């Protein structure tokens, strides 16, 4: 299930970032945002494939929830900017969340579902 | 030197050969010992290398179709190398079958509508389905080799035909389709970009999935029914439902291992079945 | 005994099309690729593609993919390459290689140039 | 496209003398190396195949060495008939990449 | 080099005179019937079943020409009539029912590389044209659908020395039809062919055939060479089978 799950994931994130940067009214806005955090913190969960034979204390592991603490973090501020229905800087906001993705936390997911795949 | 060519000789193989090629010899003869109680390892050797040289013949014809893009061993291939190997193990194979009818008691007619019927009825219809089709027509095949490998070996070894082994052969081919599909999922996006179809690429993933599991999981049933039906003994092969359940929660190595111990308890399953407790046994 | 005997050169004007010929002769043809090699003035080898003389399936070079299209000939036993938009980076020999006989051999069998001048 | 180099670019040496190349890769490429020689107006002809492996019709003073990154050609003893431009190609990943090229002086 | 000669030959003298050739062979087969009417209601149920098939399973009118389809209709009636025709008068009346799976399958598979050699003679322009590229047709298509029906013979026929009736009733059903297949396709298929398109110039398939057809044509070099070992193997066990068994 976990290879499967972290597509789906994956993918409905990519697809809520399509519904955000092509969103109109707030309320869509603000539901498709609480659903990127609730696929964020089931992510979280979700351990890197990369680091299954190191200890879940290691610096890697570290830079990866410092990562997230910085996703939610940026969620967390466009929910609180949008709750009153400021949309431009929310998608402002969003596109940064999409630099920063790319930066770190598309480069190690991706990657990190290739091995588990390569297990099975 | 060998270790030099070792390397163009494992071009010929694929993570489903050995459970796909070797454990219905192994099996057939099992068979073969429950039935009549003698057992012959000349002609276990030759049935074998027979069945492994066919189906490496086979997996070249398929390798041949990577010449169409660089798909591409620690050296220069070109397509010569490739004829040359499919030409000679097959000559192998066909040496060998004619060694195992010298040696065999089976009448040459039967030897050869299974030999040139079952075994090497790939050839007739593969080559010439184009390149993009060749995962699509390996399902038909891993169908009809499992079971034709095992009745092989069974008619070489007793010295007469019979039904019961395909019967008994169900499981081994579910459990080698469910390699050759993990590794067709495995790699779904790459042929997708490369022009290559699969069954996993036509279903899409959730029905792959669900596919997965089924082919997975139908073995188990089958050996449920079989221990608690024929004989009890047979029940070995539940004993590795753990791994199985592994194997689901991570979703073509593990499968690999896993289809080899299936077939392993499966083969010590039926040897200490008891005698006249198995059907047309 | 294996030869690649190669056409002659070719004085040709700037934007035209050119067409070179490497008769193969003295082993079975369509069992081994046609390797092309371009070899610039410096004396600096570049390696253009590969034809499969039994189908024709060509694989390039990324930077020859546009402006170099091999094709054969199995009849005759000749291998083409036809060069298109020529400019003035084009005057160069060019090379038709295959590899040695037996397997694990390197490219043994080189043809002679053809100096193609823009 | 990996890149290899060489370091003579003009190498001067005398009759007798050892001579000594290197093809320096920018990756790890096995034992997948092949070292050229190209005379004055000619075809280049294969001389080490894969880094080590000699080549029947040519004479023992050329041998190889050399694994994973770092590459070596050697000379026993230089004549009148060792004076031309050495490529060295790697055959591991395509596209193949020839070297620069070393030129050789009496 | 040496056999594309003489099935270049073969097909241009087949091509060159059409009407000899076909009613001297429609008169062999009707000889070889009467010498020793339901031919013709088992000829035309078979073939509006096989060509309904065909003419599904393939995409109707994906080129935008009809020719094809009335040549692999012409090719059909004549190798269900030839085969027909043997089931009924010589072999076995009564036994020919349920058991036509194979037959029915094996011309299925026989039509694409006689709608092959239709595409081949529709990209001409002129008489002698067409009559050279039914001619180059012949050639390129000649040994390769030779070898394939020698094999599947063979095959199929050492299933004929089995001992269990059924399957020996039925690889000999397999026998006759590639055999009808490959004789309907070398001696009347071409004048046919070539008949068919002189008698009626808006046949326009000339670019793709002529990139394609000696690429995309070529079967797998292990797989013939597979074959010929398979072919030489079988006619062993049949020689030894059939005179010193
Ligand atoms: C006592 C037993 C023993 C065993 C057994 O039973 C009794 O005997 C055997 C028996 O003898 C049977 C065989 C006999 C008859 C059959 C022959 C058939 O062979 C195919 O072999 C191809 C050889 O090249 C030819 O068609 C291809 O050849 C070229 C056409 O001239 C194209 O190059 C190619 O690919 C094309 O396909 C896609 C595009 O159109 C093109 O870009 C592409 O070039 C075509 O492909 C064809 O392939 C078929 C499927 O294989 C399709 O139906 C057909 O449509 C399709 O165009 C054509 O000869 C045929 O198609 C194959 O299909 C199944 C087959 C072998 C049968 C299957 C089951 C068995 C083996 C039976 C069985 C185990
Ligand atoms: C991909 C196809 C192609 C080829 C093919 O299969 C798949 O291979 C053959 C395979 O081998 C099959 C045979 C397997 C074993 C079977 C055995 C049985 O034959 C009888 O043979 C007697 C011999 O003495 C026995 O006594 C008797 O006990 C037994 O009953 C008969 O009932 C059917 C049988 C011959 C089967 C009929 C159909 C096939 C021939 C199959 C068929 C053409
Ligand atoms: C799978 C395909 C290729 C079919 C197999 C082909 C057979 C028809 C061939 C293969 C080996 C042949 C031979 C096997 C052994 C011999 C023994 C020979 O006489 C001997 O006693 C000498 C043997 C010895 O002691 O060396 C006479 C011919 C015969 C029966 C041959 C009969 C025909 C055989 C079985
Ligand atoms: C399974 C086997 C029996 C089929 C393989 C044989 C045939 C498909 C082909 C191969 C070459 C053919 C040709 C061999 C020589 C003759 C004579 C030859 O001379 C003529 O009849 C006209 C004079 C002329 O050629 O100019 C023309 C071709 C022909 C009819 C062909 C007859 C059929 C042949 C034998
Ligand atoms: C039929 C009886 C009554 C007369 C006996 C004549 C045969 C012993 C000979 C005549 C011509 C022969 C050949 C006809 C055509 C060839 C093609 C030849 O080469 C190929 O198949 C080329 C394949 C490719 O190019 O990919 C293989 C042998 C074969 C089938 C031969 C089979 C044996 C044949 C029919
Ligand atoms: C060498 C070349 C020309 C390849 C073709 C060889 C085949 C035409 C031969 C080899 C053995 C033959 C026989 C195999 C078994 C059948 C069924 C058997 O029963 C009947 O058909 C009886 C009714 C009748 O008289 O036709 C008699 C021989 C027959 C027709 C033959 C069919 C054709 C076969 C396969
Ligand atoms: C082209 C494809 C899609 C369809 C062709 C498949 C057939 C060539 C094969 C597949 C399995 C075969 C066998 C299926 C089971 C039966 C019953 C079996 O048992 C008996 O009837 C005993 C007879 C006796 O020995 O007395 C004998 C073989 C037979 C007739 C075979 C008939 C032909 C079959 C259907
Ligand atoms: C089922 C097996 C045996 C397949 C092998 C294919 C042959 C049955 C084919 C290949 C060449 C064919 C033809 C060879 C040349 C002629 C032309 C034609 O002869 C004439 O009457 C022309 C008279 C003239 O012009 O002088 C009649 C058919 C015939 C005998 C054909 C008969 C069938 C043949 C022998």
């Amino acid at each position: 299930a976990r290879r499967l799950a972290l597509e789906d994931n994956w993918e409905t994130l990519n697809d809520n970032l399509k519904v955000i940067e092509k969103a109109d009214n707030a309320a869509q806005v603000k539901d498709a945002l609480t659903k990127m955090r609730a696929a964020a913190l089931d992510a979280q969960k979700a351990t890197p494939p990369k680091l299954e034979d190191k200890s879940p204390d290691s610096p890697e592991m570290k830079d990866f929830r410092h990562g997230f603490d910085i996703l939610v973090g940026q969620i967390d501020d466009a929910l609180k900017l949008a709750n009153e229905g400021k949309v431009k800087e929310a998608q402002a906001a969003a596109e940064q969340l999409k630099t920063t993705r790319n930066a770190y936390i598309q480069k190690y997911l991706e990657r990190a579902r290739s091995t588990l795949q390569k297990e099975v | 030197s060998w270790r030099q060519k070792c390397a163009s000789y494992v071009l010929a193989l694929r993570p489903w050969s050995f459970s796909a090629s070797l454990t219905p010899v192994a099996l057939g003869s099992a068979l073969a010992y429950r039935s009549q109680g003698v057992l012959d390892p000349r002609l276990l050797v030759g049935c074998a290398v027979a069945v492994l040289a066919v189906h490496g013949a086979g997996n070249l014809v398929s390798t041949y179709y990577d010449f169409s893009k660089g798909i591409d061993v620690d050296r220069i291939l070109e397509p010569q190398d490739v004829v040359r190997f499919g030409v000679f193990l097959y000559t192998l194979g066909c040496v060998c079958a004619a060694c195992l009818y010298y040696l065999s008691t089976l009448k040459l007619e039967h030897l050869a509508l299974i030999y040139f019927g079952g075994l090497s009825g790939s050839f007739l219809y593969t080559g010439g389905i184009g390149f993009k089709y060749v995962a699509l027509g390996d399902l038909i095949i891993l169908i009809t080799f499992g079971p034709l490998a095992v009745m092989f070996a069974y008619a070489v070894q007793v010295g007469s035909l019979a039904i019961f082994p395909l019967v008994y052969a169900i499981p081994l081919a579910l459990s080698t389709e469910a390699i050759l599909h993990s590794n067709n999922t495995r790699d779904m996006e790459s042929d997708q970009e490369a022009g290559i179809v699969t069954l996993a690429i036509l279903i899409g993933p959730t029905f792959s999935y669900v596919l997965y599991n089924t082919l997975l999981f139908l073995p188990y049933l089958i050996f449920s029914i079989l221990a608690t039906h024929c004989s009890i003994s047979l029940a070995l092969p539940l004993l590795t439902i753990p791994m199985a359940f592994s194997l689901e929660r991570q979703f073509p190595q593990r499968t690999a291992k896993l289809n080899l111990l299936l077939g392993l308890f499966y083969v010590f399953g039926i040897i200490l079945a008891p005698a006249g407790s198995l059907p047309r046994l | 005994e294996v030869q690649l005997q190669q056409s002659g050169p070719e004085l040709v004007k700037p934007g035209a099309s050119v067409k070179m010929s490497c008769k193969a002769s003295g082993y079975s043809f369509t069992g081994y690729f046609m390797n092309w090699v371009k070899q610039s003035h410096g004396k600096s080898l570049e390696w253009i593609g590969r034809i499969n003389p039994y189908n024709g399936d060509t694989f390039y070079n990324q930077k020859f993919k546009g402006k170099a299209t091999l094709t054969v000939d199995k009849s005759s036993r000749t291998a083409h390459m036809e060069l298109r938009s020529l400019t003035s980076a084009d005057s160069a020999l060019y090379f038709c290689v295959r590899r040695g006989e037996d397997y694990g051999s390197s490219y043994n069998y080189w043809g002679q140039g053809t100096t193609v001048t823009v | 496209d990996i890149l290899l180099t060489q370091s003579p670019a003009i190498l001067s040496v005398s009759p007798g003398e050892r001579v000594s190349f290197s093809c320096r890769a920018s990756q790890s490429i096995g034992t997948s190396i092949h070292w050229y020689q190209q005379r004055t107006n000619g075809s280049p002809r294969l001389v080490i195949k894969y880094a080590s492996e000699s080549i029947s019709g040519i004479p023992s003073r050329f041998s190889g060495s050399g694994s994973g990154t770092d590459f070596t050609l050697s000379i026993n003893s230089v004549e009148s008939e060792d004076i031309a431009d050495y490529y060295c190609q790697q055959s591991n990943s395509w596209p193949y990449t020839f070297g620069g090229g070393t030129k050789l002086e009496i | 080099d040496k056999l594309s000669r003489l099935f270049r030959m073969h097909g241009l003298f087949v091509a060159s005179h059409p009407w000899e050739v076909i009613v001297g062979t429609v008169t062999l087969t009707i000889c070889m019937m009467s010498m020793n009417s339901d031919i013709i209601i088992l000829t035309i149920t078979r073939c509006i079943a096989i060509l309904y098939i065909y003419f599904q399973f393939q995409n109707l009118r994906q080129l935008g020409s009809r020719y094809i389809l009335g040549i692999a209709g012409l090719f059909t009636i004549f190798s269900s009539f030839v085969f027909s025709t043997v089931v009924i008068h010589f072999l076995d009346k009564e036994l020919t029912g349920l058991n036509e799976a194979l037959p029915f399958f094996l011309l299925l598979i026989d039509l694409s590389r006689a709608s092959a050699l239709a595409k081949f003679a529709l990209s001409s322009n002129s008489q002698d044209e067409v009559r050279e590229n039914i001619a180059r047709g012949m050639a390129i298509l000649g040994p390769t659908f030779t070898l394939d029906a020698l094999v599947e013979c063979l095959v199929i026929g050492v299933g004929t020395m089995s001992g269990v009736r059924q399957l020996e009733i039925m690889c000999c059903f397999g026998c006759m039809s590639v055999l009808a297949n490959y004789f309907v396709f070398m001696t009347f298929f071409p004048a046919c062919v070539s008949l068919v398109l002189e008698l009626s110039p808006i046949w326009q398939l000339s670019h793709f055939a002529r990139v394609l057809e000696e690429e995309e044509n070529r079967p797998n070099p292990v797989t013939q060479r597979v074959k010929m070992i398979m072919s030489l193997g079988l006619v062993l066990v049949h020689a030894h089978s059939r005179w010193i068994a």
